[PDB]
């Protein structure tokens, strides 16, 4: 019955596969074969941050490219100062299992979450000079894997129970729920216009979501394992993601097709984190081989290896101005490259 | 079941959304590369005189 | 001349003197080879930050004390024509040879800590470790100088004296340390056979001792049990017992480097990362 | 001067230097059981009392943390295995309802064989053992299972049979040992047994360094 229609619309193309083979001329490699390679990229460690006690899972930068926050399994948040290696604030936590961080654009609030299935919002600047818990948002059913800010009074979360949600901080209730997956959700990225966002999954698939209306518009596939990280090209018209199959890929939205693949022959272990650059010419990726690789997006070859971490690299970040690379591994030393 | 109907409706609504040629949607990244190729510090190194940080 | 002079209480008079040359050449070669291998380990234990614990400090301080003592022995033991030099040289040799034995006793203390009181302690003891390894060799020198000070320089060699029984300021503590370090070696040997020959054996008593000959041999270097051979030299026919002292105790840096610095996984990986 | 804020940066560091001796002196063990295992009664009778629950106590001036997961062992993903710093896994299973031993044994096999838990110890608790004497005379173990060779009326034979079946599916040699006991509601000796079974797994790690094997 309906299975035949589903097969006709999926297995028998019907603009889902036929329309894919009606938009590509030969390959983007033909167009890009007229660009000289970037060359050799060598980076060093400028400053090293110490003070944590356990492994590090997440970190986030700031709007001024000067202050950053990071989380550890110890159960503390530290607001650093990359210019002078000085600690400004240290905030304890109620749960020692933490997986996410955030940093409000106005620099007045800090968000956190983990295996307690609850998001916590702390106020930074207030009278009497002390940090205290300001909001405690609960209502999920799985476990949080990513949370981001939109303004001072709106926050978006993604959970491991195959859902995403948007919240109103002032009241404490949800407004829109994005359902419709099969596996867990491991990442989330916000477009640089505060209008849409993109969510990965554990079913080797990714989806693009609209905030206001609240339904999916585009779904992409083409992997064979869990999808780990995701981001945006700094224009709002492309993205790139990696998986546990040790392969990276780049996806578009208007053409609605896969364009570029990044892989090798000695890469057996998978990828953990993905981040882009200012001009989109530097894709930076972290693996569990105690290293961190740099690919040029247009080409499909490496151009730099960032060694120096004794243990597995877990978090990667770039600034807004464009002068930093922040890395955090399973040891307790954040590293800054320039 | 309602799940089959929801899946069929999603497939129908995910097919007639129009498309574009791959070259036209693939030269955009190349154009953006030289659109902001001078403000990227990690790509083109800058003189060290810009403060000791 | 020779190295057994440190642990000798009675003078020896050979005949058809051929053994003195073979007792001096071995001493020279052993000290020269040990001094080289005793400096490569100081950098390993004081520069790398991954290998930092309560056991690296003991090794570091023991190596430093041994290096200073051996250098002083090489430089200042035939300057007999000068009294002022000999007095101070003997005092320095006494201090810097007692410090090494105290740091050797701390190794047995560490073995007891690691194999009986298994759990970590509430408050740190890394400061007390410094008050006992460098505190006792100060009080001992103080009282020794108080009793009789002019007896710091002989007519032939330059250290202590044996007509006034004054060499027993270095022998008594050494033998006490050796006797305590023997009790410690036993507790490890009982634990290594019992536990790993009752928990993961099966039918068959095929000498479990063989599975762990190394490590057991390696601990002999740190515990310093070979020095007892110096006590068994009381006759001209008993040369075979002083012959082995100059063959093993001079070559102590070599063993302590080839067992605890170039035959372990953690140090090998620390070198490989730098490479 | 604005550069006189370093004092604050120092005041934080001291705060993080006083708790460095509390992580090196910490032991964490992970509890696992079943619906009828008896987790609640065992937990409540130890002078101690949505998501993961945590309990903290001390035996002979040594911190101990109990991490309890409520009905979420079905997560077969790999990102959930963040319990790589645990020292022991404590499994609880019943021994009176013979109809549900197969599923429990399969769960035990699945939990042990994972590669992450390769440097941890396994403690086994067989609950009941007080209802087993009053029940074995009416039901024969030869019916539900057919591998038993001993007399199906002596308690020792069935106890050895259960222990052997549980212990014969632990593979990959033996990097760390396995233990087992027989307690239901002692609430006076359970703490001591765990303490004596977690001390040994630290001797078997200390001796490895002092042996070069």
């Amino acid at each position: 019955e309906l299975d035949q229609l589903r097969q006709e619309a999926e297995q028998l193309k019907n603009q889902i596969r036929d329309a894919r083979k009606a938009c590509a001329d030969a390959t983007l490699s033909q167009i890009t074969n007229n660009i000289d390679p970037v060359g050799r990229i060598q980076m060093r460690t400028r400053r090293t941050l110490r003070g944590h006690l356990a492994k590090i899972y997440a970190m986030h930068w700031g709007t001024d490219s000067r202050l950053l926050v990071s989380a550890s399994q110890d159960g503390k948040l530290i607001i650093w100062d990359s210019y002078t290696t000085n600690k400004v604030h240290a905030i304890p936590l109620r749960s020692s299992w933490v997986m996410t961080c955030a940093y409000a654009p106005s620099g007045n609030y800090v968000a956190c979450g983990g295996l307690d299935n609850i998001c916590s919002i702390y106020n930074l600047k207030t009278r009497e000079g002390n940090v205290r818990v300001s909001r405690e948002l609960a209502g999920h059913t799985g476990y949080l894997s990513c949370c981001r800010f939109l303004d001072d009074n709106q926050i978006v979360t993604s959970s491991g129970d195959t859902t995403c949600a948007l919240w109103d901080i002032e009241t404490g209730q949800q407004t829109t729920t994005f359902t419709g997956h099969t596996g867990d959700v491991m990442s989330l990225s916000l477009a640089p216009d505060t209008r849409l966002f993109v969510s990965g999954a554990c079913d080797a698939s990714a989806k693009l979501w609209d905030v206001r209306e609240g339904m999916c518009r585009q779904t992409f596939t083409g992997h064979e394992s869990d999808i780990n990280a995701i981001c945006f090209f700094p224009n709002g018209n492309a993205f790139a993601t990696g998986s546990d199959d040790a392969t990276c890929r780049l996806f578009d939205l208007r053409a609605d097709q896969e364009l570029m693949t990044y892989s090798h022959d000695n890469i057996i272990c998978g990828i953990t984190s993905v981040s882009f650059s200012k001009s989109g010419r530097l894709l930076l990726a972290g693996y569990d081989d105690f290293n961190c690789n740099v690919w040029d997006a247009l080409k499909a070859d490496r151009a730099g290896v960032l060694a120096g971490h004794d243990n597995r690299v877990s978090c990667l970040g770039v600034t807004d101005d464009g002068m930093a690379v922040a890395t955090g591994s399973w040891d307790s030393f954040l590293k800054i490259w320039n | 079941i309602a799940q089959a109907r929801k899946l069929v409706e999603q497939l129908k609504m995910e097919a007639n959304i129009d498309r574009i040629k791959v070259s036209k949607a693939a030269a955009d990244l190349m154009a953006y590369c030289e659109a902001h190729a001078k403000e990227d510090p990690l790509l083109t190194p800058v003189p060290a005189s810009e403060n000791p940080f | 001349t020779n190295f057994a002079v440190l642990m000798a209480h009675v003078e020896v008079k050979h005949s058809d003197a051929v053994h003195d040359l073979l007792l001096d050449v071995i001493t020279w070669v052993g000290i020269l080879l040990s001094l080289v291998c005793l400096l490569i380990c100081i950098f390993t234990f004081c520069f790398f930050r991954g290998l930092q614990s309560d056991r690296n400090t003991i090794h570091k301080n023991l190596c430093i004390s041994l290096f200073v003592a051996e250098l002083l022995f090489l430089i200042g033991i035939n300057r007999t024509d000068q009294p002022i030099a000999c007095a101070v040289f003997a005092a320095l040799l006494h201090f810097f040879f007692l410090a090494a034995f105290t740091w050797m006793f701390l190794e047995g203390v560490q073995l007891y800590i690691m194999l009986v009181e298994v759990f970590e302690s509430e408050h740190s003891r890394r400061k007390y470790f410094y008050l006992v390894g460098y505190g006792m060799p100060a009080l001992i020198v103080a009282v020794s100088a108080a009793v009789d000070y002019r007896s710091y320089g002989t007519d032939k060699v330059c250290w202590l004296r044996l007509d006034t029984y004054f060499i027993w300021s270095f022998i008594g503590p050494a033998t006490l340390i050796i006797m305590l370090n023997v009790i410690f070696l036993g507790i490890a040997l009982y634990k290594m056979f019992h536990h790993t020959a009752i928990l993961k054996p099966e039918s068959g008593c095929l000498d479990n001792i063989k599975s762990w000959v190394i490590g057991a041999i390696a601990l002999l270097c740190l515990l310093g049990l070979t020095w007892a051979f110096g006590l068994m030299y009381i006759n001209e026919s008993t040369v075979i017992m002083a012959y082995l002292f100059t063959i093993f105790n001079s070559l102590q840096g070599m063993f302590i480097f080839i067992f605890h610095c170039v035959l372990q996984k953690k140090v090998r990986k620390e070198y490989g990362k730098c490479l | 001067e604005d550069k006189a804020a370093a004092e604050r940066s120092k005041e934080i560091d001291k705060c993080l230097s006083r708790e460095k001796t509390y992580v090196k002196r910490l032991v964490k063990i992970l509890l696992l059981g079943a619906d009828n295992s008896g987790k609640s009664t065992f937990l409540k009778q130890m002078r101690i009392i949505k998501g993961i629950h945590e309990y903290d106590f001390e035996i002979k001036n040594v911190p101990f943390k109990m991490v309890d997961v409520g009905g979420q062992r079905s997560e077969r993903k790999r990102w959930f295995e963040c319990f790589d710093s645990v020292t022991s896994i404590l499994f609880l299973v019943d021994s009176s309802d013979f109809n549900r031993l197969t599923e429990s044994l399969n769960d035990f096999e699945t939990i042990v064989n994972n590669r992450v838990f390769s440097n941890v110890s396994i403690i086994l608790f067989l609950n009941k053992t007080d209802l087993l004497e009053e029940k074995v005379q009416i039901v024969s173990i030869k019916d539900y299972f057919l591998e038993f060779e001993g007399d199906p009326h002596c308690l020792r034979d069935v106890q050895k049979f259960l222990v052997e079946c549980f212990r014969n599916k632990r593979r990959d040699q033996q990097q760390k040992p396995l233990y087992h006991h027989f307690t239901t509601a002692i609430n006076t000796e359970n703490a001591r047994l765990i303490f004596r079974d977690v001390k040994d797994t630290i001797l078997h790690d200390n001796l490895k360094q002092l042996m070069l094997q």
